[PDB]
């Protein structure tokens, strides 16, 4: 139920990888979804790949 | 004119196979890939719907 | 390492999270260029019965 | 982002390849010699 500025997210320096597989990432401020879920946990950095 | 018929209808409903694409709609790839990645998706489409 | 994984529904439903853009008044019955929730195109649209 | 056809801060405001690049990229740390430093400016 919302407008999701995926530019303000991209251009943050923060983030170590940033790696958009079934869409590129510029397109994602063209995009629409019909649900979007967030997954979120820790792991170690070598686990990342 | 039912095999000139079924000709025609057969290459349409090849519009709709993927051939191992992301999708079957060329406006689809076009939405969601950026023309570096989009090309290797459409060379599956031109291969084959060719 | 915090990992977020965005998981996409690209699946054809209503639009619930949309992109960063303003949307534009509707011409009917003259050939345009659309986009409707990222659905691009060409054509002409009209009233459907 | 010094690659083919990239995305990023260098990518779009400072330096930016071809999708199609014919050459090499060629490049070294420099800690050793250009650390001090603020005279390396980007956007």
């Amino acid at each position: 139920n919302c407008v999701a500025d995926y530019s303000v997210l991209y251009n943050s320096a923060s983030f170590s990888t940033f790696k958009c597989y079934g869409v590129s990432p510029t397109k994602l401020n063209d995009l629409c979804f019909t649900n979007v879920y967030a997954d979120s946990f820790v792991i170690r950095g070598d686990e990342v790949r | 004119v039912n095999q000139n018929a079924q000709a025609l209808n057969t290459l349409v409903k090849q519009l709709s196979s993927n051939f191992g694409a992301i999708s079957s709609v060329l406006n689809d790839i076009l939405s969601r890939l950026d023309p570096p990645e989009a090309e290797v998706q459409i060379d599956r489409l031109i291969t084959g719907r060719l | 390492y915090r990992v977020v994984v965005l998981s996409f529904e690209l699946l054809h439903a209503p639009a619930t999270v949309c992109g960063p853009k303003k949307s534009t008044n509707l011409v009917k019955n003259k050939c345009v260029n659309f986009n409707f929730n990222g659905l691009t195109g060409t054509g002409v649209l009209t009233e459907s019965n | 982002q010094i690659a083919p056809g990239q995305t990023g801060k260098i990518a779009d405001y400072n330096y930016k390849l071809p999708d199609d690049f014919t050459g090499c990229v060629i490049a070294w740390n420099s800690n050793n010699l250009d650390s001090k430093n603020y005279n390396y400016l980007y956007r």
